[PDB]
């Protein structure tokens, strides 16, 4: 469906004005009719967006009632029902058990519901956003008039006409322009204003003059043109709809999910009806039959689980709230921990996008400015008389100035009205040499010359600030080679001199330097004109050379750069550390964007292109094995005839890559590419260009500050105060996360054995039943509950951030190694310190363990009053039964207490205690708590009745003890072999 | 006693219940302090 | 195979068994220990059992005995059990001075066979004729329900005394040695009578303190026939038998702590 979209543009920039009327039945002077603009409007519809279908909250709530454990949960609920329906026929029951257990069964699948709800959200306005940005309004021409239309009542054809200030309606071709120039920050993520004009000027549509974008807006100048798109059919109206229309997909974390859902299930469905039918075989009615059955169901499915993890995500986002990193999506809080390749737009994510003074060439030396946004670098030079010098031409050969009312903000980031070049120069003398509006007071502006076209120098006359002269000093920036070609003399260190060949020659190789950093340079020269040969009243004439433009003083050279954020580099290599592989997608000219590569470490010292190895060798780049070059420049001109096959193959090729000059559609192919290899990749962007990309990234991460609203609205997580740093700490959090997740896990499902061997054992035995249903959810939906969510802020064991990103086919969540340990070895162990508390309190009561096989026949037979104990005395039916529930309340006790050392031993997969200590105290707060809730839940009056809890007698307490202790010392000594041998047999057992 | 062992067949439950949620609630208490050592 | 290889398979095997082979060893040893601290002739608790509950023969479908009496198959399944708990107190059952013997065949006081100790033999029980359950196949129309009160070891029922006012207010009050019994139901429609050791519609205290199974067995407790002749005929009449004393409690949770609950119905 959006393949179609996923494909660059065709256009009709190449036909003549005239041509291009014919095609839309147009007058390139009168416009269209009235009745032909309005025939247009019904024929092709609205010049609008249609945001894409969505999927009503009802059925995204409901499809989460059905998903595994709440299947079994309904089953549970209903079956409840089921028993109370059979009894409220034959047998005048008049108690609550069934319906009250089916109702509060039914309660836990919708709370549980919400939880999950809360998880898999969505919060996109992606052409809401793409809406916002056209006009309420645009000016066209109707019969020969001018007349402001409301902007959806445009067509294809009319005359529009537009203006600084104002938004593009429309996809338009240019027929008439003055001094038009046009923001296409949206097609590139640049910035910097494109001229228009009616020429055409390249075959490439999204380069040539002719045409102007709907999303963009006109910065300057005045422009008449023919509309040719409309609505959805304008270049930027598709990406609106290609990045709208995106399938969402799972998350790693989702997927995950699932999967051990499906695990639990499994075992839960194949013990419910192993046992089912091994009752019936033991001659149980089916009255009975569906009464374990609801057990089994209850102690298999771990109640509180999935609340849990939701619980652990939310509590990791707020942490990363408070580093100014916003989480949208909740599960996006783990995706960057699983990310094994980031792609990133450069201007506005890796740089601060700012034009900034990177070096000065002056005294025959190349010196280093400071780029950076807080000025973490250090000062090149303040001595030299040479650099006041250039100081003065930059500051007085500059017609930029800072708004009003920004003295508060820093020097860089203050807005300043002018050109990018002028506002770099502004800010990098307003910031060594203190207030740039004092050097402009002290030195009067009398005539000047701005850069021209022509000209290719800008120059300006002032009154020398100095009294012993206040004569007329004058200064000229513009391109390097021009200003060579007008000066005599050179500033050296102070004093003036010829200006040999030599000299000259440096020149030419500082210009080379600093342009093969990518930046762009200017020469600036001054010269103190004569006296005697000017007076104190000498007119200047700026339109006729008044005055001397040749023989002047080079001073030096200048050069700028949209740099890096201070963070960036450092960023670069820790997740490059991590090793996760980071490519650069970037709308920019491919110069500026290796060079930022190398910059940021994209491209690490020393590693080459085709193109590097053939200039250094001097040879034909066919003549280069492709294989001896890891690094690579693609174009996007060249991209687009390349098949995804063979974008695949240098993907795999390639350490370093760096795509640049991609429109939006070819960013989202890059990212499909890397997914299609099976990785999780993250995106980071800031621009409109990067939605579709971010949309489709397992993650897409947005900057807050610089960037766009579209952006932010693709993206899971936001960026607030741009800090790059912060993707490292992201990455860093959700592996934490994932480790802690087990841990969690393991810990909830060890007491789901304690919960099925007492129903299994009251079958196979025919004992008393050692717990009940109601008890089960005082465990999973109490006790375990703060503890379980007390294990997401445990410490990493080890230097997560130095090993490789898990393999999301191979590192699952829940593994076998798992479920061997939580159910087959400290599962089972909690089972028979509750097994025990349960028989220490019947032998204590009278009834020793050898005369309860098989006594449950008359121990639930209502109408014996009268079962005798082992000591020859007589018990009622209710009597017995305060002693059976007293036994479901020390049982419950019991998980408790051995669920304190199950908590510790889930503290760490690997480490002991004694090494990673007792730090956390949302974990001790739970072992409070938890103790404080069951002792309450036992003694306090009246929870007897509602819950079927009795006060237990102090003794009691300490049953479980023992079992609790073996289960400490136990896994102490096996993650004691675990550390001891790396080799693998109690590691690939059991290592979580 | 002889006739007179009542005592043999009582317990206090109404003590043990004051005691236990005593308690319940001073390590509900302890929790607190201990968990809001930072918040 | 599944999970992994012949030789891994084999070693998960080797581990389970000796792993659960010690978990099972070592439940045993708690077990040991637990019976170690424990009487073979008294349990450690009797709180829970405290006030005797009072349970009877007709073995009731819900608290309820209803049959016809123009119906031979009716009643024969509540014959049953009378019969089952009856045959229990057989006079070749009691045979020779060991482990019976002779006891006052008038309601007379506690005998205390020394401590809860192996230092003698069988404890001996008093000996009791179910012949002294007078009028009572079993009562074909209008029932011969048979009382019992629950055992418990070192239990000295105590009757109450004539010092204020009484339900059967002062008649036959036995007040030293008799622990008495009297079923109720307004909705007086029936006719109470009843049958018991001395005559009396009681429990002989001599037959106190019961010393337990492992201290006397084949001891017999004290039987109270009831027999309601009632006059009336088609209708659920809720009678209670409730006994009275120091020692004796009720509950409105536990309806047969210290009391029964018969719904009699002879739908002829
Ligand atoms: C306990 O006493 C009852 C009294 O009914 C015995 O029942 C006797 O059963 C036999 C054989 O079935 C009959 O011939 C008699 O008529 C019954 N009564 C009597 C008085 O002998 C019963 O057998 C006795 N049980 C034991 C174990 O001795
Ligand atoms: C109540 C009692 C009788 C039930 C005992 C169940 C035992 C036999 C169960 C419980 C947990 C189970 C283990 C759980 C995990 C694994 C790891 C997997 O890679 C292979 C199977 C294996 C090794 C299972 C084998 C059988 C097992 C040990
Ligand atoms: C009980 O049986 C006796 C004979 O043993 C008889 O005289 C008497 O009438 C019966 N009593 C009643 C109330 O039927
Ligand atoms: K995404
Ligand atoms: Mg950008
Ligand atoms: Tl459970
Ligand atoms: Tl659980």
């Amino acid at each position: 469906l959006d393949e179609l979209k996923k494909e660059v543009s065709m256009d009709d920039h190449k036909l003549s004005l005239d041509e291009l009327h014919n095609k839309y039945g147009t007058d390139l002077t009168r416009g269209l009719t009235n009745a032909r603009a309005k025939e247009i409007l019904a024929r092709d519809g609205p010049n609008s967006l249609t945001p894409p279908p969505t999927t009503p909250e009802w059925i995204k709530f409901c499809r989460q009632l059905f998903g595994g454990f709440s299947i079994l949960l309904w089953i549970g609920a209903i079956l409840c029902f089921l028993a109370y329906g059979i009894q409220a026929a034959t047998e005048d029951e008049p108690a609550n058990d069934n319906l009250y257990l089916g109702v509060v069964l039914s309660t836990v699948v919708i709370v549980t519901g919400c939880f999950s709800y809360y998880q898999e959200a969505k919060s996109s306005r992606i052409m809401d956003s793409f809406k916002n940005m056209v006009p309420q309004q645009a000016l066209v021409i109707r019969d020969g008039e001018k007349s402001t239309i409301n902007a959806e009542f445009v067509v294809a054809g009319d005359l529009v006409e537009v203006k600084g200030g104002d938004r593009i309606p429309a996809d338009l071709r240019i027929i008439s322009a003055h001094g038009c120039k046009v923001d296409n920050s949206s097609l590139t993520g640049e910035s910097e204003p494109q001229t228009r004009s009616p020429e055409f000027s390249s075959e490439n549509p999204l380069e040539t003059r002719n045409i102007a974008f709907f999303s963009t807006n006109c910065v300057e100048g005045t422009a008449r043109g023919v509309v040719v798109y409309t609505g959805d059919r304008t270049v930027m109206g598709r990406i609106a709809t290609l990045a709208s229309g995106l399938e969402v997909g799972r998350t790693p974390i989702a997927i995950e999910i699932e999967h051990f859902i499906h695990i639990i299930t499994g075992v839960a469905v194949f013990l419910g009806v192993s046992f089912f039918i091994l009752s019936l075989i033991l001659g149980y009615s089916w009255l009975e039959a569906v009464i374990f059955l609801i057990g089994i169901i209850v102690a298999n499915v771990p109640e509180g689980l999935l609340a849990t993890v939701t619980v652990c995500l939310t509590l990791t986002a707020k942490r990363m709230a408070r580093k100014n990193c916003l989480v949208k999506n909740l599960e996006a809080v783990e995706t960057l921990g699983s990310t094994s390749t980031i792609c990133s737009d450069k201007t506005g994510t890796l740089t601060q996008n700012r034009m900034t003074v990177a070096h000065m060439w002056f005294d025959n030396q190349i010196h280093e400015a400071d780029t950076t946004e807080n000025q973490s670098g250090a000062a090149f030079d303040k001595t030299s008389a040479t650099w006041s010098a250039l100081s003065r031409i930059a500051a007085l050969c500059n017609r930029a100035v800072f708004q009003a009312g920004q003295d508060n903000v820093p020097i860089l980031k203050r807005s300043v009205a002018g050109d990018a070049s002028e506002s770099a120069l502004l800010k990098c003398i307003e910031l060594c040499c203190g207030s740039v509006q004092g050097m402009r007071d002290r030195n009067p502006k009398i005539v000047e010359i701005p850069f021209n076209s022509t000209n290719k120098y800008q120059l300006s006359i002032h009154e020398n600030e100095k009294s012993s002269e206040s004569r007329y000093l004058l200064v000229m920036k513009g391109a390097p080679e021009r200003i060579l070609d007008r000066c005599s003399t050179i500033l050296l260190n102070g004093a003036e001199e010829p200006l040999k060949e030599d000299m000259k020659e440096a020149f030419q190789n500082a210009y080379l330097e600093l342009g093969g950093l990518g930046e762009r340079v200017l020469g600036f020269c001054h010269f103190a004109l004569p006296e005697d040969k000017y007076n104190e009243g000498y007119p200047f004439d700026a339109d006729e050379p008044n005055f001397p433009t040749t023989d002047l003083c080079f001073v030096g050279l200048m050069a700028m750069i949209d740099p890096p954020r201070a963070a960036v580099p450092d960023a670069v290599g820790k997740c490059r550390s991590a090793g996760i592989k980071v490519i650069m997608v970037t709308g920019d000219h491919p110069i500026t964007a290796k060079a930022i590569a190398k910059g940021v470490g994209i491209i690490s010292e020393g590693n080459e292109t085709i193109e590097d190895i053939a200039a250094r060798l001097n040879i034909p780049i066919g003549q280069v094995n492709p294989r001896d070059a890891k690094a690579c420049v693609v174009h996007g001109s060249d991209l687009k005839d390349l098949s995804t096959e063979v974008l695949d193959d240098i993907l795999h090729y390639h350490t370093e890559i760096v795509f640049a000059r991609t429109s939006p559609q070819q960013k989202l192919i890059i990212v499909e590419g890397c997914q299609r290899q099976g990785a999780i990749v993250a995106v980071t962007g800031d621009g409109v260009n990067d939605s579709p990309a971010l949309k489709k990234a397992d993650i897409g991460v947005a900057m807050g500050i610089s960037g766009s609203d579209v952006s932010k609205q693709a993206a899971d997580m936001i960026l607030l105060d741009d800090n790059f740093a912060s993707i490292v700490t992201g990455v860093e959090e959700g592996r934490l996360i994932f480790d802690n997740l087990k841990k969690s896990i393991a810990y909830t499902l060890t007491s789901n054995i304690p919960e099925i061997t007492p129903f299994l054992v009251f079958i196979i035995g025919n004992v008393p039943l050692p717990l009940g249903t109601v008890t089960i959810l005082c465990i999973d939906l109490g006790t375990d509950m703060v503890p379980a969510i007390s294990l997401a802020y445990e410490q990493a064991e080890s230097d997560i951030m130095k090993r490789q990103p898990r393999n999301p086919k191979t590192d699952k969540l829940v593994n076998e190694r798992l479920i061997s340990m939580a159910y087959g070895q400290i599962g089972m162990i909690q089972a028979l310190g509750g097994f025990f508390s349960y028989f220490v309190i019947l032998a204590e009561n009278g009834f020793l363990p050898m005369d309860l096989i098989g006594k449950r026949v008359r121990w639930d037979d209502r109408w014996i009053s009268d079962v005798e104990d082992s000591f020859g005395q007589q018990w009622t039916y209710e009597q017995r039964k305060i002693v059976e529930f007293t036994c479901h309340t020390s049982f419950f006790i019991s998980i408790v207490v051995v669920q304190w050392a199950d908590l510790i031993i889930c503290k760490t997969r690997r480490n002991s205690i004694f090494q990673q200590g007792m730090k956390n105290k949302i974990l001790i707060f739970g072992l409070f708590e938890e103790t404080a809730l069951a002792a309450f839940l036992s003694y306090c009056p009246g929870t007897d009745v509602a819950l079927r809890m009795y006060p237990l007698k102090p003794s009691w307490w300490f049953c479980a003890f023992p079992y609790s202790l073996i289960i400490f010392l136990y896994d102490e000594m096996r993650r004691f072999i675990i550390r001891r041998s790396p080799g693998g047999w109690v590691e690939q057992e059991t290592y979580y | 006693e002889g006739p007179d062992n009542d005592e043999r067949f009582t317990y206090d439950y109404y003590r043990l219940r004051v005691v236990g949620l005593i308690v319940a609630a001073v390590l509900c208490v302890i929790g607190i302090i201990i968990l809001l050592a930072g918040k | 195979f599944l999970g992994r290889t012949g030789s891994s398979w084999f070693k998960i095997f080797l581990f389970y068994l000796i792993f659960y082979g010690c978990l099972a060893g070592i439940f045993i040893g708690t077990i040991q220990v637990l019976l170690l601290t424990l009487s073979d002739f008294e349990p450690k608790y009797q709180d829970r059992v405290a006030p005797p509950g009072l349970s009877h023969a007709p073995y009731a479908i819900k608290t309820e005995i209803s049959f016809s009496i123009s119906n031979p198959k009716s009643y024969e399944s509540f014959v049953k059990s009378m019969h089952k708990l009856m045959d229990l107190y057989n006079e070749s059952s009691q045979a020779g001075n060991s482990p019976f013997e002779d006891c006052s065949d008038t309601p007379a006081d506690y005998i205390k066979r020394g401590d809860l100790d192996d230092s003698q033999g069988q404890k001996k029980a008093c000996r009791f004729s179910r012949m002294w359950l007078k009028n009572c196949g079993y009562a074909e129309g209008k029932p011969c329900v048979v009382a019992k009160l629950n055992r418990i070891i070192g239990f000295y029922p105590k009757p109450l005394k004539n010092t204020t006012d009484l339900p059967e207010e002062l008649q036959a009050n036995y007040n030293q040695y008799v622990l008495p019994l009297r079923c109720a139901a307004r909705e007086k429609i029936g006719s109470i009578e009843y049958f018991g050791l001395g005559g009396y519609a009681g429990f002989p205290l001599q037959y106190y303190p019961y010393y337990g199974k492992r201290l006397q067995k084949k001891y017999l407790q004290p039987l109270l026939a009831i027999q309601f002749t009632n006059l009336t005929q088609n209708m659920e009449l809720r009678i209670e038998c409730k006994v009275y004393g120091e020692n004796i409690d009720y509950s409105e949770k536990d309806r047969f702590r210290g009391r029964f609950e018969v719904k009699i119905e002879v739908k002829s």
